[PDB]
């Protein structure tokens, strides 16, 4: 289930960077 | 063999164990060993109940509880969070229902329809047998194939109540319990045309022949043989077949 | 009581509260709403698939109610009294259920 | 019962938390 | 499984084996040199197993 966690935190870091860029 | 009869016209299969004792003519009918079974008495439809939930009374408890907390949410910032919490709680309920329905459907799709005779040979809940002191029982003794050897071993293990005396008792044994019979396919065709509640599962196991039983060493057998060959050339056997097997 | 390893939902809970409060302190709103809706749908779909697999594995293993159902079953081990009754019949049984039970 | 018992328990816990927040 | 249906699924010659693979849902079982000739000749079939 930790395979889902790795792509989940990669996409979480991507949306954090998207929030940082768009603001 | 005791010469109490000079002709036998009742349908007996031509086998090697009876060729060395008595004589037969040409087979007027061909034959195959097949398995009679009842139709599957399942597939409950939604004419009165269609089984919407799983754990249905506790599903009604879930519906009553969610209607009660909907009334509680109606009577009393926090409203958005509480509604979202009950929203993904209903998503959890929907996910659990989907998982249970998928498990039930995957269990229902992976089933054995006992079509072949080896599927009958594998299991022991479905009892089986044939007519006692017949050609099918004698064929299962001399069968060196391990599937029919296993079937004859299971028949001889419980021989007290699996070998009937007549095919009417065969119909009475198929129609109750979970019994399947191994007998002659023309009789199966007759009882499936007469009664549309049974199936012939599997194809013909091995071919045989319905000949005329004669005492051994007679020219009467040869005259009967030429008469049957000329009668099948005359085509009246087909007319008798279309007369008697229909209906 | 999931068969999957725990605390991944705790990671989702803490990250969800973090992205909720960094949404609260500030065209980007519908973008991050659709992104979080899609990722929670992914998490719900994975949880549903794991529950479906565990329920299918549980419903595949039926309770033992017959000898041939015990013979097809392999996790529960079985035996009898040696060198006497209910063993010599299993020594010389040619029925496939009892042959696979002698196995 | 079983899973649904835990569902009812977490529903009651969410109700108690909603009561505590709503004051 | 073959010998229980010995009069229905078993061929009499090699030409019956290749046509039953092409027509019906069926796999043949024979020596690999003839199968090598078939796979070099025909492209729609292949060899399975060692």
């Amino acid at each position: 289930v930790q395979n889902i966690g790795g792509i989940f935190i990669v996409l979480a870091a991507g949306l954090v960077l998207s929030v940082f860029v768009a603001v | 063999i005791d010469h109490k009869a000079d002709l036998a016209v009742a349908p007996l299969a031509i086998t090697y164990v009876r060729e060395k004792v008595i004589d037969f003519s040409k087979p007027f009918m061909t034959l195959g060993i097949s398995i009679l079974y009842r139709k599957p008495n399942g597939t409950n439809p939604g004419v009165f109940s269609f089984l919407n939930p799983l754990s249905p009374d506790i599903w009604m408890y879930v519906l009553l509880a969610y209607l009660g907390v909907s009334v509680v949410l109606f009577v009393i910032l926090s409203t958005r969070i509480v509604g979202g919490i009950w929203w993904f709680f209903t998503l959890i309920i929907i996910s659990s229902y989907t998982a249970n329905l998928a498990a039930f459907l995957t269990v229902e799709r992976m089933e054995s329809p006992i079509d072949s005779a080896d599927d009958l040979a594998k299991q022991t809940k479905i009892e089986y047998g044939a007519v006692e002191d017949g050609a099918t029982m004698t064929f299962f003794k001399k069968s060196k194939i391990s599937t029919y050897d296993k079937m004859w071993a299971f028949m001889s293990s419980r021989r007290q109540s699996v070998l009937v005396k007549s095919n009417e008792e065969g119909i009475q044994r198929v129609l109750t319990s979970d019994y399947a019979f191994l007998m002659e396919s023309t009789t199966i065709e007759f009882v499936t045309q007469r009664n549309c509640n049974l199936t012939q599962i599997g194809g013909l196991i091995d071919s045989k022949g319905y000949g005329v039983g004669t005492p051994m060493g007679s020219p009467y057998r040869d005259k009967i043989t030429i008469a049957i060959l000329q009668l099948q050339e005359e085509g009246k056997l087909h007319m008798m077949k279309e007369k008697w097997w229909r209906g």
